[PDB]
RNA sequence: AAUUGAAGAGUUUGAUCAUGGCUCAGAUUGAACGCUGGCGGCAGGCCUAACACAUGCAAGUCGAACGGUAACAGGAAGAAGCUUGCUUCUUUGCUGACGAGUGGCGGACGGGUGAGUAAUGUCUGGGAAACUGCCUGAUGGAGGGGGAUAACUACUGGAAACGGUAGCUAAUACCGCAUAACGUCGCAAGACCAAAGAGGGGGACCUUCGGGCCUCUUGCCAUCGGAUGUGCCCAGAUGGGAUUAGCUAGUAGGUGGGGUAACGGCUCACCUAGGCGACGAUCCCUAGCUGGUCUGAGAGGAUGACCAGCCACACUGGAACUGAGACACGGUCCAGACUCCUACGGGAGGCAGCAGUGGGGAAUAUUGCACAAUGGGCGCAAGCCUGAUGCAGCCAUGCCGCGUG
RNA sequence: CCCGCAGAAGAAGCACCGGCUAACUCCGUGCCAGCAGCCGCGGUAAUACGGAGGGUGCAAGCGUUAAUCGGAAUUACUGGGC
């Protein structure tokens, strides 16, 4: 609407589209540790949760994500990544 | 192709929903009416606000026929239903203030003219 | 604030015959006045194609040789027919100039009639435009000529044509001796201002020399060098017959053809050349409040006391009421509380707009010489005065036409009904040449108007703009019933030896009728009683009893009238009568002596006075005639021939519409009641409920 | 509803518009509602001077 | 000192007493109508249609983040008609400043409304598992690189709303890399995470003579605190109905995954067969709650306008995105109802913001003024924005004075 | 807000007067026209209808209606009954 105050509209549209991609990745990588976890192949784990460590971290920072859930992902993991692998 | 009964479709607000054809105007033993043709109407269904209630008895153009129409080179367009638009009784124009669904160039009539203004295509 | 032109302004209303162009011509002007909008914006006189409510816009002339200091036009197209005449009355009461049109082939026409006195009535000056001149039988000085003969009026043609119908080029300005040439694109403007052709110089070279000369009889000294051949200079020539023309003494005629484009223009500039400024106008007359008269006067002035008259009265669906007026001295300023004199309420003024061509423009402030509707006042409705509170004036008002057609209506629907009563009654202050009333007998909503096409449009406003659509017929009829005979003594008794109470009543009378005579009562009770047969004490009752059947008797209901009875005989038991008892006996008595009274169905009689041209007196008599009517006199009043006639309002019914065809619309009329009388038979017995 | 029209004489009729007020008749069983005079198409009392506040009848020019 | 204050009368009967209804005197009102009408002060003013809405205004602001010049001014990489230091054209972003653009903060505040909500709310009182912009106390960081893009430019589509291809560019936009604890995960060993510059002035010294360099003011990252705000949990109290008595499958619990800022059937699979109800579940009907307001001696009854707190809603149904905060009154997407513009191909919009119109109604206001004060948004600031607010207009609607001698 | 200036000058209504209920007469009218919160006024001396004179009560307001509580111990916990 004739505000110009629309170009906060625009704004977040490439906002999305930047979160979109990364959050996006993000996640196709916590997908990969429970690959692991799901295969058994006890290596792969370790392999791409020290893969996915770096992101996740950083995603916390860059504020896309916030902090505990970084936290989280990572926390219980390693409670899995170890429970037999 | 629309002859007596039949149901048709309504393709404006209005209130209609369905709609039986009880005539085709046009001509002594004038039988089908299509295309953009008009015929005389009866209300079957009508909404509960309403312009129109059941049992009234208008006009109508059909502006969608599932046998469709032609147009020169030779294409066919055809609709899956049956459609009219009501029409006041004495003066013809649309009753209704919005249309629905397509409609088709044929309909480039004087008196037509606010029914392609509204409609979203063809 | 400041204001900016003033005194150059020009209050101008185009009216006349129905076509003529008085709306095209209109819509020229706003073409040409707005160099670098139809005024028929009504729905529905868009679609019937006809002026039904004056339209007002106004415009800035430049002059259109360049030659003038511009100049503020205040325009107002109205309606031509009648009907709606009432948008002339108003629209000619309030402005200045008036150009009158007339068709180059219809000649002056019913109500080109109408329009000539209602100009007249409010003595406004005023000039004239032949239009159409391109049209198949065109004639210029024809029409000119007919101004002078059909009117009675003294017309000047200020111009003359170049050639007629499809050979129709231009017009020569017989004061300034040039055949303007209006040009093939750009509609108007350029000009080339060409010299008279070869083929009109000995009719040019006329001016109808009497303009000059009726230019000269403007003053003696301006004919005196006339006399001794001086030629006038073309100044004092302007000067002089303006002069006249704001004496309404003359009437300048200016041709043209608004279709063409040739022409419009020409008459612009001769209105600022000869129609009057708000100044070169008597100053208004009026009343004070409580007091007397005086003319209220207010000179032209800005630096006066505020005072303006409220013409037309609208509703906009998006800023509410307008209230249209004229204001003729002080000045009022968005916030001034001006007083309405006639209603002795004040209104406080808000938003104001000018009607501008195609822009409703906003006014902070409306100064003197000029219209404008002022938005939301509340109860303005059409003639009132808007002074200043503290110099208070009631101003003339002009007239309110009333009404040649009656009608009953019925809301169709039922529910409608509520809306019926509201709408017709906004309908009616907008229009007070419009009214609407319900029978004080036979309870039925009756309307009334100007016309057959007046009420058309009427009830088609009521469908259009508050959805309530009502179907109409011809009204009831009142009336009465009484009987021929004088009955002798007829008995009515009563006899209740029942359960209780005894009562017994008997009573011997005659029911003689009566003529025309005692306002009030139409009634006559006699006590002709013998010594004492029956005590003075139940005599009151048995009047009363027959009071009771009067009011609806037993032919068809309907009221008994004209009727005497007379007591001669009757009788009591010492006790057992009774005030009830008598009062039922003369019940008993009415019957009877009304069955064997030979009774009758009266009906009602106006007294109708037709006012019509020499010229058919003869088809107007004679439908009186048709119309089951009697004729009881002619006068032969000045130019018409009043007519009388007694004829039974049951068949007077749209009157006015018929009159007007056999007397090409030139023929008042007016009626009231007069009195009963026997309605024949086949009326009689078809009156039957 | 029905309702009463109090004071001496009246206009009112079949399509009059009318403002009802509340306040029974005990001798209408039934007339629970008074008419308001001078409110709307109902014309106040003729030439009434006592309680012309009621019967909506305007001081008679002092 | 300080909630210290309770009246009856008329009417049933021939008369009486009792019973018992109806009625009246009091106070109060966001009132209306009728008659009448002088002023002022303070206050109140759509109770109905949460009905539809023309028009204007109600959210902007920073050039001290960036490329910048279109306009406005001055100064001009400097000039005429000559009116020789007064001008108005043509050039220059120089400086003031500033249209559009990137960016930043705000748009989640302020203001409206009472539809929904009988307990997903509210009031009182408790509680543990949470995040929190701006403002703040404290500790350290502020290294070195990289790929892009609006604007712009060349073509090009529209009636408009909007744009389409191609090419180029700046940054406190964006992304690696380095750095990495009193931070996150971990028992530990260990792993792993960030960011930005910009201005004012200036001795030397130095200079592609732009600056480097010095200094001062701001801004950026990180962490632990504080402050304010919010989320979440329990208990009691918060209308009428039984002519509503049964209700319940993610239902009630457990386990383990997932999930969120956070606890939790919040979610999912499996397992137990539970959970609620006459101390009113369920189902119907009505309703925003409280502080309080009116009445009352009190206890009670009645009530929730104006002020303030809390909640909910933003044409209707639904949905997420952005973000510290929304599932967003003047944002986005989808559907609906409706209206409006169209050069008929297509487009646009939601006054329960202020003012105002139509409509409904017994009934409720001006399309006013100003940011001067107070206060909010951005800004170093000046300032700009601010229909919050401060004032004025209209109506005896109220309360209080005063007059009309 | 202060001080000058003119001149009583620009500024009084509404309800009520049978009992409850403060305030009485004439006249018109005659179970009519009408009044009325309740009882009840009106069918020839009407303090009750309508006008008038007089009076009482409020006063820039007065009435009427609508509405809540009171009176109502008439839902009675306080504080009632069969
Ligand atoms: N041939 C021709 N026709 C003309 C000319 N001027 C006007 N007309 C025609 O007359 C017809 C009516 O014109 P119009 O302006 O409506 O006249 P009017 O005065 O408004 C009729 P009303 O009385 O209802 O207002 C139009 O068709 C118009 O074109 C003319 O100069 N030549
Ligand atoms: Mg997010
Ligand atoms: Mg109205
Ligand atoms: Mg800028
Ligand atoms: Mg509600
Ligand atoms: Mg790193
Ligand atoms: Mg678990
Ligand atoms: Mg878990
Ligand atoms: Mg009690
Ligand atoms: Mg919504
Ligand atoms: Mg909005
Ligand atoms: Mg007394
Ligand atoms: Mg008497
Ligand atoms: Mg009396
Ligand atoms: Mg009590
Ligand atoms: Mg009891």
């Amino acid at each position: 609407n004739i505000k110009s105050a629309k170009k906060r509209a625009i704004q977040s549209e490439k906002a999305r589209k930047h979160n979109a991609s990364r959050r996006s990745m993000m996640r196709t990588f916590i997908k990969k540790v429970y690959a692991a976890i799901e295969a058994g192949d006890k290596a792969a784990a370790q392999k791409a949760f020290n893969e996915m460590q770096p992101i996740v971290d950083r995603q916390a920072a860059k504020g896309l994500i916030h902090k505990n859930k970084a936290a989280r992902h990572k926390a219980n993991l390693t409670a899995q990544i170890n429970k037999l692998a | 192709m629309i002859q007596e009964q039949t149901m048709l479709n309504v393709a404006d607000n209005s209130g209609a929903r369905r709609v039986m054809c009880i005539k085709v105007l046009g001509g002594s033993h004038r039988r089908y009416a299509g295309v953009g043709d008009i015929i005389k109407i009866t209300i079957k269904e009508a909404i509960p606000r309403g312009k129109v209630k059941k049992g009234d008895v208008l006009k109508a153009v059909v502006v969608r026929t599932k046998k469709g129409v032609r147009r020169p080179d030779g294409s066919v367009i055809r609709f899956d239903g049956n459609a009219c638009v009501l029409l006041n009784n004495n003066s013809e124009q649309p009753i209704g203030t919005r249309i629905f669904g397509p409609v088709t160039r044929e309909l480039r009539s004087e008196k037509f003219m606010k029914i392609i203004s509204l409609a979203p295509e063809v | 604030a400041r204001t900016t032109p003033i005194a150059r302004y020009r209050n101008i209303g185009i009216s006349a015959h129905i076509d003529a162009g008085k709306t095209t011509t209109t819509e020229r002007i706003l073409f040409y006045t707005g160099v670098n909008a139809t005024m028929d914006w009504m729905e529905q006189e868009q679609e019937r194609g006809i002026t039904i409510t004056s339209a007002a816009t106004t415009a800035f002339w430049s002059g259109m040789a360049k030659q003038y200091e511009p100049h503020r036009i205040n325009i107002i197209d109205t309606p031509g027919h009648v009907d709606f005449t009432i948008e002339v009355e108003r629209s000619m009461r309030v402005l200045d100039g008036a150009v009158m049109v007339y068709c180059a082939v219809g000649g002056v026409q019913p109500q080109s009639e109408t329009v000539w006195r209602q100009a007249n009535k409010y003595k406004v000056p005023r000039i004239a435009f032949v239009n159409k001149m391109d049209r198949m039988g065109a004639n210029f000085l024809k029409v000119v000529n007919q101004i002078k003969t059909r009117l009675g009026a003294n017309p000047v043609p200020l111009q003359l044509a170049i050639g007629a119908e499809e050979h129709f080029t231009g017009v020569v300005d017989l004061v300034k001796m040039k055949a303007i040439n209006w040009n093939d694109a750009d509609q108007g403007v350029t000009f080339e201002y060409e010299d008279i052709p070869a083929d009109m110089v000995e009719l040019a070279n006329e001016w109808h020399q009497n303009l000059i000369e009726s230019a000269a009889e403007a003053s003696e000294e301006l004919m005196e060098k006339y006399l001794g051949g001086e030629e006038l200079t073309e100044a004092e020539i302007k000067g002089a017959l303006r002069q006249r023309v704001l004496n309404n003494e003359i009437i300048l005629v200016t041709c043209g053809s608004a279709f063409k484009n040739k022409g419009v223009q020409a008459m612009l500039d001769a209105v600022i050349d000869y129609l009057p400024s708000p100044v070169d106008v008597p100053a208004i007359n009026g009343i004070l409040d409580d007091g007397k008269d005086t003319p209220a006067e207010r000179h032209a002035s800005d630096d006066e006391p505020f005072s303006a008259l409220a013409f037309k009265i609208a509703t906009d669906p998006f800023v509410g009421n307008l209230t249209f007026f004229r204001v003729y001295s002080g000045v009022v300023n968005s916030g001034d509380t001006v007083l309405n004199s006639v209603k002795a309420a004040r209104e406080r003024f808000g938003r104001i707009v000018q009607m501008h061509a195609n822009k409703r423009e906003e006014i902070k402030e409306v100064r003197a010489g000029d219209i404008a509707a002022a938005i939301g006042l509340k109860d303005v409705t059409t003639g009132d005065t808007l002074c200043d509170p503290d110099a208070p004036i009631i101003l003339e008002r002009m007239e309110f036409p009333e009404p040649v057609i009656s009608i009953a209506v019925e809301p169709k629907t039922k529910a409608d009904q509520e809306k019926m009563g509201l709408a017709l009654g906004r309908l009616a202050k907008e229009d007070p040449s419009f009214r609407v009333w319900t029978d004080e007998e036979s309870n039925q909503t009756i309307i009334a108007g100007m016309g057959e096409l007046h009420l058309d449009i009427i009830v088609d406003r009521m469908k259009r703009e508050f959805n309530v659509e009502a179907n109409v017929g011809k009204p009831q009829v009142a009336y009465r019933e009484t009987i021929r005979q004088k009955v002798t003594d007829v008995e009515g008794k009563h006899a209740k030896q029942s359960g209780g109470r005894g009562q017994y009543g008997h009573v011997v009378i005659d029911m003689y009728p009566l003529e025309p005579g005692s306002n009030p009562k139409g009634y006559e009770f006699i006590n002709d009683i013998k010594g004492g047969v029956i005590p003075g004490e139940y005599i009151p009752a048995v009047d009363k009893g027959i009071q009771e059947q009067l009011k609806a008797g037993p032919l068809a209901g309907y009221p008994v009238v004209d009727m005497g009875i007379r007591l001669h005989f009757g009788s009591y038991h010492d006790v057992d009568s009774s005030e009830l008892a008598f009062k039922l006996a003369a019940s008993i008595a009415f019957k009877e002596g009304f069955k064997k009274a030979k009774p009758v169905l009266l009906e009602p009689i106006m007294k109708v006075e037709v006012e019509t041209p020499e010229e058919n007196t003869g088809d107007v008599i004679g439908d009186l005639s048709r119309r089951r009517g009697m004729l009881k006199g002619q006068e032969s009043e000045v130019t018409g021939v009043k007519i009388h006639a007694e004829v039974p309002l049951s068949e007077m019914f749209g009157y006015a519409t018929q009159l007007r065809s056999l007397t090409k619309g030139r023929a008042s009329y007016t009626m009231e009641f007069l009195k009963y009388d026997e309605a024949p038979s086949n009326v009689a017995q078809a009156v039957i409920e | 509803v029905t309702s009463y029209i109090g004071g001496e004489g009246h206009n009112l009729q079949e399509h009059s518009v009318i403002l009802i007020r509340g306040g029974r008749v005990k001798d209408l069983p039934g007339v629970r509602y008074h008419t308001v005079r001078g409110a709307l198409d109902c014309s106040g009392v003729k030439d009434r001077k006592q309680a012309r506040s009621k019967y909506g009848v305007k001081r008679p020019k002092a």
